[PDB]
Protein backbone atom coordinates (compact mmCIF):
# COMPACT_ATOMS: atom_id res chain seq x y z
CA UNK A 1 0.00 0.00 0.00
CA UNK A 2 1.89 3.00 -1.26
CA UNK A 3 -0.50 5.24 0.96
CA UNK A 4 1.18 3.27 4.30
CA UNK A 5 4.28 3.04 3.12
CA UNK A 6 4.87 6.94 2.69
CA UNK A 7 2.64 7.62 5.64
CA UNK A 8 4.72 4.88 7.75
CA UNK A 9 8.02 6.88 6.78
CA UNK A 10 6.28 10.19 7.72
CA UNK A 11 5.58 8.58 11.03
CA UNK A 12 8.89 6.92 12.19
CA UNK A 13 10.03 10.92 10.57
CA UNK A 14 8.36 12.54 13.10
CA UNK A 15 5.87 13.81 10.72
CA UNK A 16 8.46 15.48 8.71
CA UNK A 17 8.39 15.87 4.87
CA UNK A 18 11.61 14.43 5.15
CA UNK A 19 13.55 11.58 7.33
CA UNK A 20 17.23 11.95 8.21
CA UNK A 21 19.88 9.45 8.39
CA UNK A 22 20.31 9.12 11.59
CA UNK A 23 16.19 8.52 12.40
CA UNK A 24 16.32 5.20 9.81
CA UNK A 25 19.70 4.07 12.05
CA UNK A 26 17.45 4.69 14.91
CA UNK A 27 14.62 3.27 13.92
CA UNK A 28 15.35 0.48 11.45
CA UNK A 29 18.22 -2.16 12.14
CA UNK A 30 21.91 -0.87 10.69
CA UNK A 31 20.97 -2.91 7.73
CA UNK A 32 17.71 -1.36 5.65
CA UNK A 33 19.30 1.94 7.68
CA UNK A 34 22.40 1.83 5.48
CA UNK A 35 20.43 0.35 2.63
CA UNK A 36 17.63 3.42 2.96
CA UNK A 37 20.40 5.88 3.23
CA UNK A 38 21.88 4.45 0.00
CA UNK A 39 18.88 4.80 -2.32
CA UNK A 40 17.50 8.04 -0.75
CA UNK A 41 18.12 10.37 -2.96
CA UNK A 42 17.55 14.16 -1.42
CA UNK A 43 15.06 16.29 -0.21
CA UNK A 44 15.15 19.62 -1.65
CA UNK A 45 11.35 20.08 -1.56
CA UNK A 46 9.75 22.72 0.99
CA UNK A 47 11.58 22.95 4.48
CA UNK A 48 14.62 21.07 3.54
CA UNK A 49 17.85 20.88 5.97
CA UNK A 50 21.55 19.55 5.43
CA UNK A 51 20.91 15.78 5.29
CA UNK A 52 17.21 15.56 4.79
CA UNK A 53 16.40 12.75 3.00
CA UNK A 54 13.72 11.79 0.70
CA UNK A 55 11.95 8.32 1.64
CA UNK A 56 8.79 9.77 -0.79
CA UNK A 57 11.41 9.36 -3.91
CA UNK A 58 12.23 6.26 -2.23
CA UNK A 59 9.53 4.76 -1.93
CA UNK A 60 6.73 6.20 -4.92
CA UNK A 61 9.99 4.28 -7.47
CA UNK A 62 8.71 0.97 -5.91
CA UNK A 63 4.74 1.34 -4.75
CA UNK B 1 -13.75 -31.71 -11.13
CA UNK B 2 -14.59 -30.99 -7.42
CA UNK B 3 -15.11 -26.73 -8.01
CA UNK B 4 -17.28 -26.10 -5.25
CA UNK B 5 -15.47 -22.59 -4.34
CA UNK B 6 -15.61 -21.33 -8.22
CA UNK B 7 -19.31 -23.11 -8.30
CA UNK B 8 -20.49 -21.21 -5.28
CA UNK B 9 -18.73 -18.47 -4.21
CA UNK B 10 -17.42 -14.89 -6.19
CA UNK B 11 -14.24 -13.48 -4.97
CA UNK B 12 -13.55 -9.50 -4.56
CA UNK B 13 -10.34 -7.82 -3.26
CA UNK B 14 -7.73 -8.57 -1.04
CA UNK B 15 -7.72 -8.60 2.47
CA UNK B 16 -4.60 -9.69 4.40
CA UNK B 17 -1.16 -11.31 1.98
CA UNK B 18 0.77 -14.41 3.75
CA UNK B 19 3.98 -16.46 2.76
CA UNK B 20 2.24 -19.33 0.96
CA UNK B 21 -1.20 -18.01 0.99
CA UNK B 22 -3.68 -14.63 0.13
CA UNK B 23 -6.72 -14.04 1.87
CA UNK B 24 -9.99 -12.74 -0.40
CA UNK B 25 -13.05 -11.61 0.34
CA UNK B 26 -15.81 -13.20 -1.00
CA UNK B 27 -19.60 -14.19 -1.38
CA UNK B 28 -21.06 -16.73 -1.42
CA UNK B 29 -23.83 -15.36 -3.96
CA UNK B 30 -26.52 -17.57 -3.30
CA UNK B 31 -26.74 -16.23 -0.34
CA UNK B 32 -25.45 -13.01 -0.37
CA UNK B 33 -23.04 -13.66 2.83
CA UNK B 34 -19.71 -12.51 3.16
CA UNK B 35 -16.44 -14.46 4.25
CA UNK B 36 -13.30 -14.38 4.27
CA UNK B 37 -11.34 -16.84 1.77
CA UNK B 38 -7.50 -18.00 2.58
CA UNK B 39 -6.71 -19.46 -0.10
CA UNK B 40 -3.68 -21.87 -1.02
CA UNK B 41 -2.14 -22.37 -4.46
CA UNK B 42 -1.41 -26.34 -3.73
CA UNK B 43 -0.37 -27.09 -7.39
CA UNK B 44 3.43 -27.36 -6.41
CA UNK B 45 3.47 -27.83 -2.73
CA UNK B 46 5.80 -29.81 -0.90
CA UNK B 47 4.70 -33.18 1.07
CA UNK B 48 5.50 -31.22 4.40
CA UNK B 49 3.56 -28.52 3.19
CA UNK B 50 0.73 -30.54 2.26
CA UNK B 51 0.86 -31.70 5.78
CA UNK B 52 0.46 -28.05 7.33
CA UNK B 53 -1.70 -26.68 5.21
CA UNK B 54 -4.03 -29.60 6.28
CA UNK B 55 -2.99 -29.60 9.77
CA UNK B 56 -4.13 -25.60 9.85
CA UNK B 57 -7.72 -26.78 8.48
CA UNK B 58 -8.09 -29.55 11.19
CA UNK B 59 -7.57 -26.65 13.85
CA UNK B 60 -9.24 -24.27 12.60
CA UNK B 61 -12.32 -26.67 12.30
CA UNK B 62 -11.88 -27.32 15.87
CA UNK B 63 -11.73 -24.24 17.24
CA UNK B 64 -15.31 -22.39 18.19
CA UNK B 65 -15.06 -19.89 20.52
CA UNK B 66 -16.22 -15.72 20.82
CA UNK B 67 -12.30 -14.29 20.69
CA UNK B 68 -11.14 -17.12 17.68
CA UNK B 69 -11.61 -16.76 13.89
CA UNK B 70 -14.70 -19.04 13.08
CA UNK B 71 -14.33 -21.25 10.29
CA UNK B 72 -17.50 -21.29 7.93
CA UNK B 73 -16.76 -23.60 5.27
CA UNK B 74 -13.56 -25.36 3.66
CA UNK B 75 -13.29 -26.74 0.06
CA UNK B 76 -10.72 -28.77 -1.62
CA UNK B 77 -10.20 -27.97 -5.47
CA UNK B 78 -8.04 -29.52 -8.22
CA UNK B 79 -4.71 -26.68 -7.35
CA UNK B 80 -6.50 -24.59 -4.80
CA UNK B 81 -7.57 -25.18 -0.78
CA UNK B 82 -9.54 -22.04 0.88
CA UNK B 83 -10.47 -22.04 4.02
CA UNK B 84 -13.89 -19.67 4.33
CA UNK B 85 -14.08 -17.47 7.17
CA UNK B 86 -16.74 -15.26 9.39
CA UNK B 87 -15.32 -11.95 8.02
CA UNK B 88 -13.98 -10.01 10.64
CA UNK B 89 -13.98 -5.94 9.56
CA UNK B 90 -12.27 -4.01 12.68
CA UNK B 91 -8.88 -4.69 11.36
CA UNK B 92 -5.43 -5.11 13.33
CA UNK B 93 -6.67 -4.50 17.10
CA UNK B 94 -2.82 -2.50 17.53
CA UNK B 95 -4.19 -0.08 14.43
CA UNK B 96 -7.16 0.61 16.06
CA UNK B 97 -5.77 1.57 19.75
CA UNK B 98 -4.04 4.37 18.02
CA UNK B 99 -6.25 5.41 15.50
CA UNK B 100 -8.95 5.66 18.35
CA UNK B 101 -6.11 7.59 20.56
CA UNK B 102 -7.08 7.28 23.73
CA UNK B 103 -6.13 3.89 25.77
CA UNK B 104 -5.12 2.85 29.58
CA UNK B 105 -4.71 -0.26 31.74
CA UNK B 106 -8.40 -0.70 32.24
CA UNK B 107 -8.56 -0.94 28.36
CA UNK B 108 -5.28 -3.17 27.97
CA UNK B 109 -7.22 -5.52 30.55
CA UNK B 110 -10.35 -5.76 28.75
CA UNK B 111 -8.10 -6.62 25.69
CA UNK B 112 -5.88 -9.05 27.24
CA UNK B 113 -8.42 -10.84 28.77
CA UNK B 114 -9.87 -11.85 25.58
CA UNK B 115 -6.75 -12.81 24.45
CA UNK B 116 -6.45 -15.28 27.53
CA UNK B 117 -9.95 -16.73 26.65
CA UNK B 118 -8.90 -17.50 23.42
CA UNK B 119 -5.96 -18.97 24.22
CA UNK B 120 -7.82 -20.89 26.96
CA UNK B 121 -9.49 -21.95 24.57
CA UNK B 122 -7.06 -23.22 22.56
CA UNK B 123 -5.19 -25.12 25.12
CA UNK B 124 -8.47 -26.88 26.44
CA UNK B 125 -8.56 -28.22 22.93
CA UNK B 126 -5.24 -29.38 23.08
CA UNK B 127 -3.72 -26.56 20.88
CA UNK B 128 -0.89 -24.50 21.07
CA UNK B 129 -0.86 -21.28 18.52
CA UNK B 130 2.98 -20.51 18.52
CA UNK B 131 2.44 -17.35 16.54
CA UNK B 132 0.55 -15.22 19.20
CA UNK B 133 1.45 -12.02 17.98
CA UNK B 134 0.25 -8.25 16.90
CA UNK B 135 -0.60 -9.33 13.15
CA UNK B 136 -2.72 -11.94 14.68
CA UNK B 137 -5.18 -9.89 16.71
CA UNK B 138 -7.77 -8.58 14.71
CA UNK B 139 -10.91 -6.77 15.95
CA UNK B 140 -14.68 -8.06 15.24
CA UNK B 141 -15.64 -5.29 13.18
CA UNK B 142 -15.09 -1.19 13.25
CA UNK B 143 -18.13 -0.84 16.38
CA UNK B 144 -16.75 0.55 19.35
CA UNK B 145 -15.67 -2.00 21.58
CA UNK B 146 -15.59 -5.12 19.25
CA UNK B 147 -14.35 -8.41 20.43
CA UNK B 148 -10.90 -9.26 19.95
CA UNK B 149 -10.44 -12.24 17.43
CA UNK B 150 -7.38 -14.72 17.60
CA UNK B 151 -6.64 -15.66 13.78
CA UNK B 152 -3.57 -17.18 11.68
CA UNK B 153 -2.81 -21.14 13.24
CA UNK B 154 -0.56 -21.64 10.73
CA UNK B 155 1.98 -22.06 12.89
CA UNK B 156 -0.82 -23.89 15.53
CA UNK B 157 0.43 -27.66 17.11
CA UNK B 158 -1.66 -30.23 18.61
CA UNK B 159 -0.45 -31.18 22.17
CA UNK B 160 -1.47 -34.10 24.25
CA UNK B 161 -2.68 -33.11 27.67
CA UNK B 162 -0.10 -31.23 29.38
CA UNK B 163 3.22 -33.29 27.87
CA UNK B 164 5.98 -31.52 26.60
CA UNK B 165 8.22 -32.08 23.33
CA UNK B 166 10.72 -30.31 20.90
CA UNK B 167 7.85 -29.14 18.48
CA UNK B 168 10.50 -27.15 16.53
CA UNK B 169 11.40 -23.51 15.73
CA UNK B 170 8.90 -21.69 14.79
CA UNK B 171 7.54 -17.90 15.74
CA UNK B 172 8.54 -14.52 15.42
CA UNK B 173 12.14 -13.83 17.43
CA UNK B 174 10.44 -10.85 19.58
CA UNK B 175 7.59 -13.18 20.82
CA UNK B 176 10.14 -16.75 21.24
CA UNK B 177 10.00 -18.12 24.60
CA UNK B 178 13.14 -19.08 26.47
CA UNK B 179 12.85 -23.04 26.51
CA UNK B 180 12.39 -22.64 22.48
CA UNK B 181 15.44 -20.83 21.80
CA UNK B 182 16.62 -23.08 24.32
CA UNK B 183 15.24 -26.00 22.04
CA UNK B 184 14.25 -27.48 25.02
CA UNK B 185 11.02 -29.68 24.95
CA UNK B 186 7.70 -27.13 25.11
CA UNK B 187 4.33 -26.88 24.75
CA UNK B 188 1.33 -24.48 25.83
CA UNK B 189 3.17 -21.77 28.70
CA UNK B 190 5.33 -20.88 24.84
CA UNK B 191 1.63 -18.99 24.30
CA UNK B 192 1.96 -17.16 27.50
CA UNK B 193 5.29 -15.72 27.39
CA UNK B 194 4.17 -14.63 24.36
CA UNK B 195 0.66 -13.02 25.76
CA UNK B 196 3.61 -11.36 28.26
CA UNK B 197 5.42 -9.49 25.36
CA UNK B 198 1.89 -8.22 24.01
CA UNK B 199 1.08 -7.32 27.39
CA UNK B 200 4.04 -5.20 28.10
CA UNK B 201 3.49 -3.68 24.29
CA UNK B 202 0.35 -2.57 25.28
CA UNK B 203 0.83 -1.03 28.69
CA UNK B 204 4.14 1.27 27.05
CA UNK B 205 3.79 0.82 23.40
CA UNK B 206 7.14 -0.80 22.59
CA UNK B 207 8.28 -4.50 23.16
CA UNK B 208 10.39 -5.34 26.29
CA UNK B 209 13.02 -7.46 24.28
CA UNK B 210 14.55 -5.81 21.32
CA UNK B 211 18.15 -5.49 19.47
CA UNK B 212 19.11 -5.42 16.11
CA UNK B 213 21.74 -8.42 16.60
CA UNK B 214 19.34 -10.98 16.92
CA UNK B 215 21.90 -13.90 18.70
CA UNK B 216 22.10 -10.86 21.33
CA UNK B 217 18.16 -10.45 21.04
CA UNK B 218 17.97 -14.21 22.18
CA UNK B 219 20.70 -14.14 24.48
CA UNK B 220 18.59 -11.17 26.40
CA UNK B 221 15.01 -13.40 26.06
CA UNK B 222 16.73 -15.79 27.35
CA UNK B 223 18.17 -13.99 30.56
CA UNK B 224 14.41 -12.93 30.63
CA UNK B 225 16.48 -9.46 30.95
CA UNK B 226 13.70 -6.97 30.80
CA UNK B 227 12.95 -3.55 32.47
CA UNK B 228 10.46 -1.00 33.79
CA UNK B 229 12.36 1.88 32.95
CA UNK B 230 11.25 5.28 34.27
CA UNK B 231 9.16 7.32 33.73
CA UNK B 232 6.38 5.71 31.52
CA UNK B 233 6.47 2.82 33.84
CA UNK B 234 5.95 5.03 37.33
CA UNK B 235 2.34 5.22 36.44
CA UNK B 236 1.43 1.69 35.91
CA UNK B 237 0.04 0.07 38.73
CA UNK B 238 1.64 -2.64 40.54
CA UNK B 239 -0.95 -5.41 39.37
CA UNK B 240 -0.13 -4.73 35.98
CA UNK B 241 3.53 -5.14 35.98
CA UNK B 242 2.90 -8.34 38.31
CA UNK B 243 0.88 -9.90 35.93
CA UNK B 244 3.93 -9.23 33.25
CA UNK B 245 5.83 -10.55 35.59
CA UNK B 246 4.28 -13.74 35.59
CA UNK B 247 3.52 -14.04 32.52
CA UNK B 248 7.36 -12.93 31.40
CA UNK B 249 8.96 -15.87 33.61
CA UNK B 250 11.55 -18.06 32.37
CA UNK B 251 10.74 -21.42 33.91
CA UNK B 252 7.79 -22.04 31.71
CA UNK B 253 6.78 -24.77 34.94
CA UNK B 254 6.52 -21.63 37.07
CA UNK B 255 5.19 -19.45 34.15
CA UNK B 256 1.19 -18.41 34.98
CA UNK B 257 -1.28 -19.83 32.66
CA UNK B 258 -3.92 -18.52 30.52
CA UNK B 259 -6.19 -19.59 33.75
CA UNK B 260 -4.44 -18.35 36.32
CA UNK B 261 -4.26 -15.22 34.64
CA UNK B 262 -7.77 -14.86 34.27
CA UNK B 263 -7.97 -15.21 37.83
CA UNK B 264 -5.39 -12.53 37.90
CA UNK B 265 -6.97 -9.15 39.87
CA UNK B 266 -5.40 -6.95 37.41
CA UNK B 267 -7.78 -8.95 34.71
CA UNK B 268 -10.41 -10.33 37.29
CA UNK B 269 -11.27 -7.27 39.09
CA UNK B 270 -10.09 -4.41 36.28
CA UNK B 271 -12.79 -2.25 37.31
CA UNK B 272 -11.08 -1.30 40.85
CA UNK B 273 -7.75 -2.53 40.06
CA UNK B 274 -6.53 -1.36 36.51
CA UNK B 275 -5.71 2.22 36.09
CA UNK B 276 -7.89 4.08 34.07
CA UNK B 277 -5.61 6.98 33.17
CA UNK B 278 -4.75 7.51 29.47
CA UNK B 279 -1.25 6.54 28.62
CA UNK B 280 -0.64 9.16 25.95
CA UNK B 281 3.04 7.72 25.38
CA UNK B 282 1.69 4.31 24.91
CA UNK B 283 -0.51 5.64 21.99
CA UNK B 284 2.58 7.40 20.66
CA UNK B 285 4.78 4.80 20.73
CA UNK B 286 2.64 1.98 19.58
CA UNK B 287 2.21 4.71 16.40
CA UNK B 288 5.62 3.68 15.77
CA UNK B 289 5.91 0.55 16.23
CA UNK B 290 2.94 -0.15 14.00
CA UNK B 291 4.98 2.10 11.27
CA UNK B 292 8.50 -0.14 11.74
CA UNK B 293 6.67 -3.38 11.35
CA UNK B 294 4.78 -2.38 8.16
CA UNK B 295 8.06 -0.42 6.86
CA UNK B 296 10.30 -3.77 7.96
CA UNK B 297 7.50 -5.61 5.96
CA UNK B 298 7.44 -3.37 3.16
CA UNK B 299 11.53 -2.97 2.81
CA UNK B 300 12.37 -6.94 2.41
CA UNK B 301 9.47 -7.49 0.09
CA UNK B 302 11.28 -4.71 -2.06
CA UNK B 303 14.94 -6.32 -0.99
N1 LIG C 1 -11.56 -13.90 8.96
C1 LIG C 1 -11.00 -12.82 8.37
N2 LIG C 1 -11.69 -11.71 8.05
C2 LIG C 1 -11.09 -10.65 7.47
N3 LIG C 1 -9.78 -10.61 7.19
C3 LIG C 1 -8.98 -11.67 7.48
C4 LIG C 1 -9.55 -12.86 8.10
N4 LIG C 1 -8.56 -13.75 8.28
C5 LIG C 1 -7.43 -13.17 7.79
N5 LIG C 1 -7.69 -11.94 7.30
C6 LIG C 1 -6.70 -10.98 6.74
O1 LIG C 1 -5.65 -11.67 6.05
C7 LIG C 1 -4.42 -11.52 6.77
C8 LIG C 1 -3.63 -12.82 6.77
O2 LIG C 1 -4.35 -13.78 7.53
P1 LIG C 1 -3.62 -15.15 7.95
O3 LIG C 1 -4.68 -16.21 8.22
O4 LIG C 1 -2.63 -14.74 9.01
O5 LIG C 1 -2.82 -15.48 6.59
P2 LIG C 1 -1.28 -15.97 6.59
O6 LIG C 1 -1.21 -16.95 7.73
O7 LIG C 1 -1.07 -16.64 5.25
O8 LIG C 1 -0.49 -14.69 6.80
C9 LIG C 1 -4.81 -11.09 8.17
O9 LIG C 1 -3.81 -10.26 8.78
C10 LIG C 1 -6.10 -10.35 7.98
O10 LIG C 1 -5.82 -8.98 7.73
MG1 LIG D 1 0.23 -18.14 8.26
Amino acid sequence: TAEQVIASFRILASDKPYILAEELRRELPPDQAQYCIKRMPAYSGPGSVPGALDYAAFSSALY
Amino acid sequence: TCTRFTEEYQLFEELGKGAFSVVRRCVKVLAGQEYAAKIINTKKLSARDHQKLEREARICRLLKHPNIVRLHDSISEEGHHYLIFDLVTGGELFEDIVAREYYSEADASHCIQQILEAVLHCHQMGVVHRDLKPENLLLASKLKGAAVKLADFGLAIEVEGEQQAWFGFAGTPGYLSPEVLRKDPYGKPVDLWACGVILYILLVGYPPFWDEDQHRLYQQIKAGAYDFPSPEWDTVTPEAKDLINKMLTINPSKRITAAEALKHPWISHRSTVASCMHRQETVDCLKKFNARRKLKGAILAAM
